[PDB]
């Protein structure tokens, strides 16, 4: 699922809760910056729930976290 | 938050030698083997623009004179050669934690051989004379240090009151200051004297240069 | 082609208000962040606040809270500034600057600038005079004149020689407030086998005033 | 309550090559 239509680019918009998917990956949450350390042999990471924690870019090399936005 | 701070306030390097600019943070916005900062030229009359982003890459567009890295709280800015366009002001950023703060700023002054100045007085115009006023204008051109004294006589006297001085920034290509003098006077005292003398005190040039004219 | 672009010069007396506009061209209004700056002179750089122009949700420092306000339409793609009660102390240009993310966000676009000036002076237009030694013997090669523009408001003024025709010898100074009124003075300086032979004229450009002075020397 | 979100990012790797 790496070619789908104009949508290859769509440059990254941080702070901000967006409905975001990533390799394929669906998810919605808040981007935020990311002072943990990953292997770069991986691609993503999870929290003991079974939801993604974290992304990594697949263009640029980085880490970011996904923060669970504000719900009642 | 997170707050920056540079010094020194004001750096002069002359050309051929290398400038060093250190941005200081309260805390470590080092992250995935990364870290946050920006560095900005400004230009008087012109909006900032983007020098090195991530301290490990130069901005396509920008000479390959600039360059600079770091780690932890402390970063710099290097600089090398030196060239007479890059005197301007320097800012760094962090986009870490919001709200993002600006650095406070470095103002960078070019080292050169110094210039004696050009002194030339203009006689007020008639056009002036016809409202009632006459303002005596006298330039000061190409002039290093930027220290400079200025002084007035009127038919042999010296009044230091109403006098108007005004300093520009260093040019990006002939690299030296410019300023003028202003004397403000009304109609009736400009018919009482004739002779208005602009003098200037350099350090270079032993005797200050006399330019004056007779009505 | 991404272009940037804000009114040169606002006035307002102290108890109003004051809108500013930008304007966004060659790329997506809603898509990317809206920052503020206020450049103070001798002050450096000061962060007023960013808005999302999709949802208008705004990020505001806790200085400027209660102060600023901002505001956005979606029909022009065009982002507004508002401030509440200007006094001189907010007297600065402001820049509407786009915040473009790769990893770490760096601004990168700028505006051309506002200058935003809190005063109770009435607008007044300016007045050019011209300024020449009378005649020169065996001075220079060079000749040297001036052009002497005092009583106008408010800052600042376009000053140009020949409408730009001169790309050298052109020195701008900076101008000193008194008496309410803006001076500055202006500098050129030509070949002594040109302004014999052609005359060179100061145009002066104010757009606060809506006027254009044109004097020759 | 659910914030909802106002804007979509999808992001896919550069292509390097493809499968015709």
């Amino acid at each position: 699922a790496t070619v789908c239509g104009p949508k290859k680019s769509t440059n990254l918009v941080k702070n901000k809760c967006v409905n975001f998917n990533f390799n394929g990956l669906t998810g919605t949450g808040v981007l935020t910056e990311s002072n943990k350390k990953f292997l770069p042999f991986q691609q993503f990471g999870r929290d003991i729930a079974d939801t993604t924690d974290a992304v990594r870019d697949p263009q640029t090399l980085e880490i970011l976290d996904i923060t669970p936005c504000s719900f009642g | 938050d997170i707050v920056l701070t540079q010094s020194p306030a004001s750096l002069a390097v002359s050309l051929g030698q290398r400038a060093t600019i250190s941005c200081r943070a309260s805390k470590s916005v080092s992250a995935s083997v990364y870290s946050y900062m920006h560095w900005y030229q400004q230009k008087p009359g012109q909006p900032p623009k983007l020098l090195i982003y991530l301290a490990s890459s130069l901005e396509s567009g920008v000479p390959a004179r600039f360059s600079g890295s770091g780690s932890g709280t402390d970063f710099t800015l290097n600089i090398h050669p030196v060239e007479e366009e890059d005197a301007a002001t320097y800012y760094c950023h962090h986009s870490r934690e919001l709200p993002p703060a600006f650095g406070g700023g470095t103002k960078l002054e070019i080292k050169r051989a110094d210039a004696a100045p050009t002194v030339s007085i203009f006689p007020p115009s008639s056009e002036q004379l016809t409202s009632g006023g006459a303002s005596v204008v006298c330039f000061l051109n190409n002039f290093y240090p930027k220290d400079i004294n200025v002084k007035w006589k009127i038919d042999g006297s010296e009044r230091q009151n109403g006098v108007l001085n005004s300093w520009t920034d260093q040019d990006s290509k002939d690299s030296t200051y410019s300023m003028s003098s202003t004397l403000t006077l009304t109609k009736d005292e400009y018919e009482r004297h004739n002779s208005y003398t602009c003098e200037a005190t350099h350090k270079t040039s032993t005797s200050p240069i006399v330019k004056s004219f007779n009505r | 082609q991404v272009q940037l672009q804000q009114p040169g010069a606002e006035l307002v007396r102290p108890g109003a208000s004051v809108k500013l506009s930008c304007k966004a061209s060659g790329y997506s209004f809603t898509r990317f962040w809206m920052n503020w700056v206020k450049q103070r002179p001798g002050q450096g750089l000061e962060w007023i606040g960013m808005i999302h122009p999709s949802d208008s949700e705004t990020r505001l420092n806790q200085k400027f809270k209660d102060k600023a306000t901002l505001t956005v339409d979606k029909s022009s793609t065009t982002a507004y500034m508002q401030l509440s009660s200007p006094t001189s102390e907010d007297s600065a240009v402001y820049y509407c600057a786009r915040k473009d993310y790769d990893y770490d966000a760096w601004f990168a676009y700028w505006g051309q600038g506002t200058l935003v000036t809190v005063s109770a002076a009435k607008t007044t237009p300016p007045s050019v005079y011209p300024l020449a030694p009378g005649s020169a013997a065996q001075t220079n090669s060079m000749v040297t004149l001036g052009c002497l523009v005092k009583g106008y408001f408010p800052e600042p003024v376009t000053v140009t020689w020949n409408s730009g025709s001169l790309s050298s010898g052109v020195h701008t100074f900076p101008a000193v407030l008194q008496s309410d009124l803006y001076t500055l003075s202006s500098s050129v300086t030509v070949p002594s086998s040109t302004w014999p032979s052609e005359t060179v004229t100061c145009n002066v450009a104010h757009p606060a005033s809506s006027t254009k002075v044109d004097k020759k020397i």
